[PDB]
């Protein structure tokens, strides 16, 4: 009785976001390149209602 | 510092700030050695001094 319905998709909206080092920074802005989640994106948005 | 942090730096971009590993207690560094050696003569002709 397992039914299907097409999968949805949602957007980004400025989330995703961690901390890459044990340095701590404060009262400081720099910028650094690694894999983060593109903002304003589409994703796969699941259910299970 | 965050209780996963270990090491701080700052706008300079140089560790200044370690965390104790046996105490959990923030300490600051502060380099020596500063700055130089000047003379003053009042002339080779006169007394010396
Ligand atoms: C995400 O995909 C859906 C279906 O293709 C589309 O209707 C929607 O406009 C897309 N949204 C974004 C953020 O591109
Ligand atoms: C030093 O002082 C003496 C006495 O005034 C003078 O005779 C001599 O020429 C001076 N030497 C120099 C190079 O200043």
């Amino acid at each position: 009785t397992r039914t299907q319905l097409p999968p949805a998709y949602t957007n980004s909206f400025t989330r995703g976001v961690y901390y890459p080092d044990k340095v701590f920074r404060s009262s400081v802005l720099h910028s650094t390149q690694d894999l983060f989640l593109p903002f304003f994106s589409n994703v796969t948005w699941f259910h299970a209602i | 510092f965050l209780p996963f942090q270990q090491f701080g730096r700052d706008i300079a971009d140089t560790t200044d700030a370690v965390r104790d590993p046996q105490t959990l207690e923030i300490l600051d560094i502060t380099p020596c050695s500063f700055g130089g050696v000047s003379v003053i003569t009042p002339g080779t002709n006169t007394s010396n001094q």
